Formats: C-alpha cells, structure tokens, sequence
C-alpha cells in the first residue's frame, strides 16, 4: 500500500472512519473530497525486511568494466554465456555473501539469483 | 671485557647468505602458500 492525492488540490489523502455506514474513507483536510478506500490496509511494516534486492539492482550495471563476470552461470531466457555477478547491499538480513547475477548482453536485462 | 676480547678472535657478522635458504625449502614454502591460497579459494566458493 502507498500514498494517494486528492484530485482537486493534489494534497494528501489520509484515512477516516465513517460512523454511520461504518466504512473507511479517505478525506483531504484542506477540502471536502471523500473517496472510499479500496485497500483495507493503511499501514504495513516489514520488520524482518526479507525483500529480495532484484528490484533495487538495475540492468545498466552490466556495462561496468570493474565488475567480475563468469561464463559458468547462463541466463534463463536467452542463454548468453556471459553474466556479471556481484554481492548484496542490504545492511540487515540473516545472510551477507549471496551473489546477484545480471546477464551481460545489450538487450537481455535478465537479473536472477542463485 | 674478557668476552669482547675473545670475540676479537672469532668475530661475528650478518649477510645475504644468512638470509638465503635451500632450493628444496623454497619449493616447500611455495607449495604451502599455493595450498593455503587454494583453501581460501575453496572457502570463498563455499560462501558464494
Ligand atoms: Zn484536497
Ligand atoms: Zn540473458
């Protein structure tokens, strides 16, 4: 879940409880715009942070000449031999040495983890 | 006094030949270093 904005003054929506119909809604306190919430969640907190970093790493990192690269691990979709590998950057996890792999060819941006 | 004056006879020194070892010892040392480096490579591969 994430932020949404009132469509007239483009300011924050924040949640309120309707007391009569007993339903949650979003109201921007700078105006009277009330919009019914569709997510029943207002706040989530991934305390253990077990999110895999594949979304944080970009495919453009394949052009770095100082990164190491091996022919051992092939890409899944195309099977180009060359794939640059590098370590995690999450500070706070149960592990700290796993290798993230990025396929090396110009158009195949495939990123995977073994 | 007496042992300095005796050391005048035998003498003492240090040189390159005191720091050069045997050719077999050099090979043993190189083999040990290569084995250690291979073991560290294996440990790195285990963590990888
Ligand atoms: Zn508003
Ligand atoms: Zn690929």
């Amino acid at each position: 879940v994430g932020i949404r904005f009132c469509q007239e003054c483009n300011n924050m929506l924040y949640p309120k409880e309707d007391k009569e119909n007993r339903i949650l809604l979003y109201a921007c306190r700078n105006c009277d715009y009330q919009q019914e919430a569709d997510n029943s969640c207002i706040y989530v907190n991934k305390i253990t942070h077990e999110v895999d970093e594949l979304t944080q790493i970009i495919a453009d990192v394949s052009q770095d000449p100082t990164l190491p690269r091996t022919e051992d691990h092939p890409c899944q979709k195309c099977g180009h031999k060359e794939a640059v590998f590098f370590q995690s950057h999450s500070a706070r996890a149960e592990d700290a040495m796993r290798l993230y792999y990025v396929c090396t060819a110009p158009h195949c941006g495939h990123r995977w983890t073994e | 006094t007496v042992i300095n004056n005796w050391l005048l006879i035998e003498g003492h020194t240090i040189g390159i030949g005191d720091s050069i070892a045997d050719s077999k010892t050099y090979q043993d040392i190189q083999n040990t270093i290569k084995k250690a480096k291979q073991d560290v490579i294996e440990v790195i591969e285990k963590a990888h």
